[PDB]
């Protein structure tokens, strides 16, 4: 397919068209002109990144200014969706044209989801196999290998070999996806984490999650040729606030002091036992503080750096001098008084909120160090650390996130809150106290984002409502259009399921435990639609903690029983391995004949990247409404700043965030037009969450909908069973909606260019 | 907006020559109550008339009924050109209240030894009558499939009011790719157009493969009274038919003679094969501006057929359906019959 | 009074006329005949919405007729305040059913129809910061709320305060309407008059229960669990109760023995506050106490069976309390502990009464301890339709407007008494009961035809096809002597007068539980009360039973739920009658009975070899004389 935007030839993949994308495309085109942000209500029943991306593809070759794009999402998954979509647009693009794509775009997560050599890739854990990755070739470990021979360095064999031969062009001519790019490189004696990390100068359109452009640790290999010209475009962004608010967090635990003193003790000594091995080295060090911030040697490395700095990307950090702690015996002095006066810190009475920039101040006077020295530890423990040629990293772990710590207290006030809990509400009076410490102002990180980039756009079909973002993150939006899921039939029933069986208002909010005259509603509700649903169905409780009490409490009755028999059920686990092995074997059995059920939490990690076709879910139950004050009075010192900084009350962000979080899971069940599906949604609330719900869904819940009856919610998905399950085809009809190969979008959509 | 056939079915292969075995399912699904009595008892009876059809339509067919209980597949009547057997099994089959589940699996790999026997001439085809949410593999089910597809055999699944793609991929996978059997009930009328679909052949493309030239006989009746007799059941039969070839007494049907094994039909097999191969141009609704007909039908006498000069009675339709080729007119309710039983046109044959 | 007739204004509005009468003009063009003059929705086959008729018309009224093709409708006068619950709009209600019955709605039946759907049952009360207002839901009810003497005239200027509301709530009106509209806060001191002036101008509320709002009453000791038993008429009779948000007070007729409380313990766990049980009479308290809720999550220490000769624990439980009607205030105060709970019952604060067979106690000492005790809301669990109670205080406006009706038909047809096969035995007559008919007619010879041999042997014939089936054998006979006379012969273990109460459960434990013991005769021992059995075949020998009103008590009583299901006719009745004898009259009084109660009817009177039957004792003419002389000593 080949139709206009009066500019751009969009070499559109799918034969068949959706006119959701036409009111898409359209508008998203007069963005690109007058260049904006544009929150677009997308519907994700249809494919979004079908034309998301093409349009983007005919844009490049139309317009020859952006030569670099931006795809951002929310995990890796929504990455490799892009990336096995676009595979296919590329080649696409070949078999119409010919020899015209000249396009690059490779994912970009990590050494450990891309590591290949075996040694490496035994670990589970990402940080241990990029430890031992960068161990195996690091800026002062690597070189005692090639000058000198020995057995305690070895080599990637990966990375040695993309050293001489990979960087020196790019990939020939794939568009590599996450499981196309893993093949290629297998054979080819090459690690993809290392092509795609350097192919940041060199691809057209580069594809990373949000946290490589939000997070600060991994944010430094960031290229302005590739960000100052660009077009940035964000999918799935409703959860974008949240991930901002993790970046500038940290907890500590009384036994992380343990091993924090054992990192004060040991580098101790391993900075005083080198120091017979080469003072020289020590020393050389001290006279790179006096000169700058170490700007050589600290920046302009291949692999050099060992810890990281959580501060904004080396424009809210000095260049001065770290106050008088050169001396590497004077290191050890200010150590482990500011060890000491932490402890005391870290064992007080009761969550107590102090501005950061005072907790300096109390710092100052029983442990004298400037503000301005200490911003300066991150670059200080590199510049250290580097001349001990250290070879345990163990213990010195804790030394890292410390500092990291250190250089967020000395640099961010204001803005957040110091709090310290003696104990975990949930394991009350303990001593097990936290640093708590939690990003109050999300905008921080977002504004940077904007203040270089010149095209941006934010897209996702589960934003409800879209009036908040622009006052949450002060970005400014030029077409904030929404788009309703305009089709001739149904396909969807958002339910409002207030009363159950015994038709009782049904919740979570009451407690987060189990009471007989609760849960006996709730598994009714299970099995009954055991016996008649099709295959495929997911639910998503509001906590892990919850359904944990849930299902054992189940087992207990015999309501479980006829779920037993009926469907195939795989339950979500903390240890994702097992989860995704649970989830791999919950898609097969859905294709397959038998049926299969699959129960979630919202919110778990299934609700940030899963998606559920026909088979893998036709009817998704919702326990409630999903409420996060489970958690201890952090949240609540959050939500403070949040209503005095900004004009949103706790009721207004509870809910729209809980409906965002329930409109985030629902829409995963629909793939295309074609699919279909009931997606019941059990909580009296649900009443009152009606202007919650995106608009598109919202049309579908009509106020005939409101407070059903779940056994007749049975009787309406028999009878979406019933009507949906027709092969109903009419083919006459699907034009308004369907708009058939390349004859009614040109019929028609001129009368629409008024 | 017209609801017929839309040009016409050109004649040139269906499929009459066939063995058409129906699966059904006795399964605690089928407990669950959607029909008027219960999901089982319903569907036999329109089975029932689905079998009579089926031999009507179709006589030189063979049928097999299978039933899913308990997680297992049993059949109740083997592959056969026998009616009264196969009703007989279902009252037994309608005597009885499901339990357990279906197993598409077990039945698919019933099917592939059940219509192993039948002719090559036999179009084969099994149909499914899959209503449950589940299927009870004990293996590969995706093996069977590429099993029935390699070997030719098509799979028309006749699903209740639920969709599955296993099923919608056994369909599409074993009919040489073809996905259009896939048609679901919902109602009590609804099903049984399923099953009477399933009574005439299923045309969708017909490949190039070796034709089979195939030998078959004609009978001849019988008289004795007192010297009753027959040599296939040996049996007191007052009256039955006889192999040209054999001489081997049989009752009187198309019953194959046990002896020299060559197919033996009377009438109704080759007649009720040539309506099928060559259906006429459906009578649509002449238009009434473009009726040019005297006010009654021309097949039958039906006078109605104008309420002339009367608001929104004039204007409406005609008692006209008019066959294309032999420009015609006759009333719907006779023109209907005019492609329901007998082709038979009247201006087409009176010329 | 407190209470108002348009509880029940059923048995009227069935009367229509020919000449008078209007042809309907949805004759023409209507699938039913929903006739306004007799009271009926005579839904035919060719109904567009044959059943939202039904559904409109079961809300809203009461189908007296129940043919097969065509039906019919009977008066309900209580179906405004049950027809405004459920939603049928005031016009909506006639304009669908003008148009789909063929009967014309009539003024009176239009009026009746717009009244029932918007002003029967759909009254407004106002309600600030949790408590009650002089206001109303609408606009109308904000006039009315003002407009009432106590809740106008006894209000605060005050719109609402949480002080108020919270503890004062012209007195602390809990039987109000939906809160969260515009009123003003009321005074404290009479509802009495309170629900003597809605009653008056005939106002059917729709009333609401904040117990959560009262801060007057504490949270009580009350174990929440709902682990009793959930019945397919238990769940709405709580639904339609508690509706949506906070429940109300009403009267909902039950099944007596079939789980009754069970509502209102469950809907007592769900207020949290004082809730009292009151019983037919002080031995059914413990009886029913032991009989079934021992299974139930209600507490028996704490739930002090008040019976005024055994004594408990009063005026001091943390919680819930069940006693009876006769413990409350009759001549059945065997003492002053009664009066003292009484006294107690003014000083506590009590939300909730639950009642057990009014209509055995006259209501006028209903009207004397309400006004004492100062009650929130109550519950009456009846049973009967007619009753003597229907004095100027309706119970149902006394308490509240009804949610469910004891919908027999629903419940003997389910599964537990499915197939109700009525019988009446006809045992063929002789000389001696033609003999004794003519020579003496006064009640002494009450027992001088329940005494037929053929009536035992009838009874035999059941005995043996009953086990033979596996079914349950129940035999009614209110006489002593002769029925322990009956089941001797046949060597069975039998219910009888007088019986020692373990040993008859033990009977009842070879009779329930295992099969070759299935013959039960129970006495007037029976009711009030025992444990009513599980019911599979009902014999009943004596059919005087004043009065009728205890008929229909005993008739729902002793059938009982049978949870089995083997034979087309799990739930069998027999009424061993003699013919040409007394019990002609008292039986066709049951035959006229049981047919209009709903159940389905027959008559046995040809057993399957009747001459043939073992223990053919006292068959012939001669020996039964014999016994009726007997039978005179009694
Ligand atoms: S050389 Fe490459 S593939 Fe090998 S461990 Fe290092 S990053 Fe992984
Ligand atoms: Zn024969
Ligand atoms: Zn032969
Ligand atoms: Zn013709
Ligand atoms: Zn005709």
């Amino acid at each position: 397919m080949k139709f206009y935007i009066d500019d751009l030839p969009v070499l559109f993949p799918y034969p068949k068209i959706y006119p959701e994308q036409y009111n898409y495309m359209c508008d998203i085109k007069k963005t690109l002109d007058v260049g904006g942000n544009s929150i677009l209500e997308m519907p994700s029943g249809t494919g979004k990144t079908v034309s998301l991306l093409s349009l983007t593809i005919a844009y490049q070759m139309h317009y020859p200014e952006h030569r670099k794009i931006i795809y951002c999402s929310r995990t890796m998954s929504e990455i490799e969706k892009a990336l096995v979509e676009l595979e296919n647009l590329m080649d696409y693009r070949t078999k119409e044209l010919g020899y015209q794509e000249d396009f690059r775009g490779l994912g970009l997560t990590s050494r450990k989801n891309l590591c290949l050599h075996p040694e490496v890739s035994k670990e589970r854990k990402g940080t241990v196999v990029d430890e031992k990755c960068r161990r195996m070739t690091n800026g002062q470990a690597k070189r005692k290998l090639e000058e000198d021979p020995e057995a305690n360095v070895e080599l990637c064999e990966y990375h040695e070999n993309l050293y001489n031969i990979e960087v020196e062009d790019y990939l020939p001519k794939g568009v590599f996806s996450f499981e196309k790019l893993l093949k290629y490189c297998e054979e080819k004696t090459l690690c993809p984490y290392f092509i795609v990390r350097r192919m940041i100068s060199l691809c057209n359109i580069i594809i990373y999650s949000y946290h490589y452009l939000l997070d600060p640790k991994i944010a430094e290999r960031v290229s302005n040729e590739v960000s100052k010209d660009s077009i940035v475009i964000f999918d799935e962004a409703h959860n974008i606030d949240n991930v901002c608010i993790e970046s500038l967090s940290l907890d500590l635990t009384t036994d992380a002091l343990r091993r924090a003193t054992r990192g004060a003790n040991a580098l101790d000594e391993r900075i005083s036992e080198v120091r017979k091995v080469d003072s020289q080295k020590l020393q050389d060090e001290y006279e790179k503080l006096v000169q700058g911030l170490h700007s050589a040697d600290i920046l302009t490395d291949q692999e050099e750096p060992f810890v990281e700095t959580p501060v904004l990307p080396q424009d809210l950090l000095t260049e001065a001098i770290p106050g008088n702690i050169r001396r590497a015996e004077h290191f050890v002095s200010f150590l482990k008084r500011l060890i000491e006066y932490l402890k005391t810190r870290m064992k007080v009475l009761h969550v107590i909120s102090e501005t950061p920039k005072s907790f300096l101040q109390h710092l100052k006077q029983l442990t004298f160090i400037e503000r301005k020295p200490l911003r300066f530890c991150s670059e200080r423990l590199s510049l250290l650390v580097r001349t001990l040629e250290v070879t345990e990293v163990e213990d010195f772990t804790a030394l890292k996130d410390i500092a990291t710590f250190a250089t967020l207290i000395s640099t961010y006030e204001e803005g957040f809150l110091l709090i310290i809990e003696p104990y975990e509400i949930e394991n009350a009076a303990v001593p097990n106290p936290i640093m708590r410490f939690t990003c109050l102002d999300a905008s921080i990180a977002i504004k940077p984002v904007f203040e270089r980039f010149s095209s941006v756009i934010i897209t996702s079909g589960t934003i409800s409502p879209l009036d908040m973002y622009p006052r949450m993150l002060n970005f400014k939006t030029v077409l904030q259009k929404s788009y309703a899921m305009t089709l001739a039939k149904k396909s969807f029933l958002p339910m409002i399921i207030t009363k159950g069986s015994d038709q009782v208002a049904i919740s979570s909010r009451f407690e987060i435990r189990n009471d007989p005259s609760i849960v006996r509603n709730y598994g009714s509700m299970l099995v009954e639609f055991a016996k008649i649903t099709p295959d495929g169905m997911v639910v998503f409780f509001p906590s892990y903690l919850y359904m944990e009490s849930i299902v054992s409490m189940w087992q207990t009755m015999g309501i479980l029983d006829e779920v037993w028999k009926h469907k195939l059920i795989l339950v979500e686990t903390p240890d994702a391995q097992e989860t995704s092995l649970a989830l791999e074997t919950y898609r097969k059995a859905c294709s397959n004949g038998r049926g299969a059920i699959l129960l979630s939490v919202a919110r778990g990690k299934v609700s940030e990247g899963i998606d559920f076709d026909h088979q893998y879910g036709r009817t998704v139950l919702m326990i409630g409404i999903p409420f996060q004050y489970t958690e201890s009075r952090i949240l609540k010192a959050r939500l403070e700043f949040m209503r005095e900084n900004y004009r949103i009350r706790e009721n207004d962000f509870l809910s729209f965030d809980a409906m965002r979080h329930a409109a985030q899971c629902l829409g995963r069940v629909l793939r295309g037009k074609d699919d279909y599906g009931v997606m019941v949604l059990a909580d009296r609330r649900f009443s009152r969450k009606r202007s919650q719900l995106p608009k598109w869904i919202a049309q579908g819940l009509s106020d005939a909908d409101l407070n059903l009856s779940t056994d007749m919610a049975i009787s309406n998905t028999k009878q979406f069973l019933r009507t949906m399950a027709q092969p109903t085809d009419p083919k006459d009809q699907e034009g308004v909606s369907v708009w058939s190969y390349e004859d009614l979008i040109k019929h028609q959509n001129s009368r629409k260019d008024q | 907006k017209k609801r017929t056939a839309k040009k016409n079915i050109t004649p040139y292969q269906r499929g009459i020559i066939r063995s058409l075995i129906l699966t059904l399912d006795c399964s605690e699904a089928m407990l669950e109550k959607d029909l008027r009595p219960n999901r089982h008892a319903m569907i036999i009876q329109y089975a029932i008339d689905f079998v009579h059809e089926f031999f009507d339509q179709n006589p030189i067919s063979q049928m097999g009924i299978i039933i899913m209980r308990n997680g297992l597949a049993q059949l109740v009547s083997q592959v056969s050109g026998n009616p009264q057997d196969h009703i007989d099994a279902l009252k037994s089959i309608r005597k009885q209240e499901p339990k357990g589940n279906p197993s598409l699996q077990n039945a698919l790999e019933m099917a592939r030894g059940l219509l192993l026997p039948v002719p090559a001439h036999c179009t084969r085809e099994v149909l499914i009558v899959f209503g449950s949410l589940s299927t009870t593999d004990p293996g590969d089910i995706h093996q069977t499939i590429d099993s029935l597809v390699s070997e030719k055999i098509r799979v028309k699944v006749l699903g209740l009011s639920a969709q599955v793609a296993i099923c919608k991929e056994l369909c599409k996978a074993t009919n040489y790719g073809d996905e259009s059997f896939y048609k679901i009930l919902l109602d009590e009328t609804h099903l049984k157009e399923l099953f009477n679909e399933a009574v005439t052949p299923l045309p969708v493309n017909k490949i190039n493969k070796g034709f089979t030239l195939v030998k078959m006989g004609f009978p001849t009746r019988i008289f004795e009274d007192t010297p009753t007799f027959c040599s296939c059941h040996s049996k007191l039969v007052y009256g039955g038919y006889f192999c040209p070839n054999c001489h081997s007494k049989v009752c009187s049907l198309p019953t194959v003679c046990p002896c020299c094994d060559l197919m033996l039909i009377l009438s109704t097999h080759l007649a009720r094969s040539y309506h099928h191969l060559m259906p006429l141009k459906t009578f649509a609704e002449v238009p009434t501006t473009e009726k040019f007909r005297s006010e009654d039908c021309f097949s039958c006498q039906s006078r109605f057929p104008x309420x002339x000069x009367x608001x929104x009675x004039x204007x409406x339709x005609x008692s006209r359906y008019r066959c294309e080729d032999c420009k015609q007119e006759f009333c719907v309710d006779c023109d209907v019959f005019i492609h329901e039983i007998l082709h038979n046109c009247p201006g087409c044959e009176s010329k | 009074p407190a209470d108002f007739v348009p509880d029940s204004v059923s048995g009227m509005f069935r009367s229509h006329d020919f000449s008078y009468l209007r042809l309907r003009p949805d004759h023409a063009s209507r699938p039913l005949w929903i006739s306004p003059s007799d009271g009926r929705i005579i839904l035919e086959s060719f109904s567009p919405l044959a059943e939202q008729a039904q559904d409109f018309l079961v809300t809203i009224a009461e189908p007296i007729s129940r043919p097969s093709h065509i039906h019919e409708y009977k008066i309900t006068a209580y179906s405004l305040y049950a027809a405004v619950s459920v939603g049928l709009e005031t016009d909506d209600i006639i304009s669908v059913l003008d148009r789909l019955s063929k009967v014309p709605v009539a003024e009176s039946i239009i009026n009746f129809i717009k009244g029932a759907t918007i002003s029967y049952g759909k009254v407004k009360l106002v309600i600030k910061h949790n408590r009650y207002f002089v206001e109303t839901t609408q606009a109308d009810i904000l006039q009315m709320l003002l407009n009432d003497s106590v809740i106008g005239p006894l209000r605060i200027d005050s719109d609402h305060q949480v002080q108020p509301p919270e503890d004062v709530l012209e007195r602390e009106e809990e039987d109000d309407d939906i809160d969260a509209v515009h009123s003003f806060e009321i005074a404290n001191e009479s509802v009495e008059v309170v629900k003597k002036r809605c009653q008056e101008i005939d106002y059917p509320v729709l009333e609401e229960y904040d117990f959560r709002n009262d801060h007057r009453n504490p949270d009580l000791d009350i174990d929440l669990k709902p682990s009793t038993q959930i019945r397919p008429y238990q769940e709405k009779s709580l639904s339609k109760m508690f509706g949506n948000g906070r429940a109300r007070s009403g009267i909902i007729v039950l099944p007596c023995g079939a789980g009754k409380t069970l509502v209102g313990i469950t809907a007592a766990c769900t207020i949290k506050k004082s809730v009292i049980v009151l019983c037919t009479s002080s031995v059914s308290v413990m009886q029913w106490r032991q009989q079934f809720l021992q299974w139930c999550t209600l507490q028996p220490e704490n739930c002090a069976v008040f019976t005024s000769d055994n004594k408990e624990m009063f005026q001091t439980e943390s919680g819930l309390v069940v006693s009876t009607y006769s413990m409350v205030a009759n001549t059945r105060n065997r003492s002053h502990d009664s009066q003292k709970v009484m006294d107690f019952l003014t000083g506590r604060e009590w939300g909730f009464i639950i009642l057990d067979e009014v209509h055995v106690v006259p209501a006028a000492m209903f009207r004397r301890v309400v006004s004492t005790i100062a009650a929130h809301a109550k519950l009456g669990l009846t049973a009967t339709l007619v009753r003597e109670d229907d004095k100027i205080g309706d119970l149902n406006f006394l308490i509240g407007p009804k949610l469910y009706e004891a919908n027999w038909m629903e419940l003997s047809q389910k599964g537990h008494i499915a197939n109700v096969q009525c019988a009446e035995v006809w045992c063929p007559m002789t000389a001696e009961f033609y003999q004794e008919y003519l020579r003496e007619t006064a009640r002494k010879r009450m027992l001088l035809y329940i005494m037929n041999p053929t009536k035992f042997q009838a009874c035999q014939f059941l005995i043996q096809y009953h086990e033979r089936r596996g079914d349950k054998i129940i035999v009614f006979s209110d006489n002593v002597y002769a029925l322990q006379e009956y089941a001797l012969k046949m060597g069975k273990p039998f219910i009888y007068g007088s019986t020692p109460q373990q040993e008859r459960m033990n009977i009842l434990q070879n009779f329930q539980y295992n099969d070759q013991i299935n013959t039960i005769f129970l006495s007037k021992v029976g009711d009030t009360s025992i444990d009513l059995p599980e019911a599979t075949c009902l014999i009943q020998i004596s059919s005087h039973y004043g009065s009728r009103r205890q008929e229909a008590q005993r008739l729902g009583r002793i059938l009982r739920a049978k949870r089995r299901n083997d034979e087309g006719f799990n739930a069998f009745f027999y009424s061993l009658v003699s013919k040409d004898t007394q019990e002609m009259y008292y039986s066709t009084k049951r035959q006229a009975f049981l047919v209009d109660q709903g159940y389905a009817f027959k008559v046995i009177t040809h057993l399957h070899g009747m001459e043939n039957i073992p223990n053919l004792a006292y068959a012939s003419p001669r020996e039964r004389r014999e016994l009726l002389q007997e039978v005179l000593l009694k």
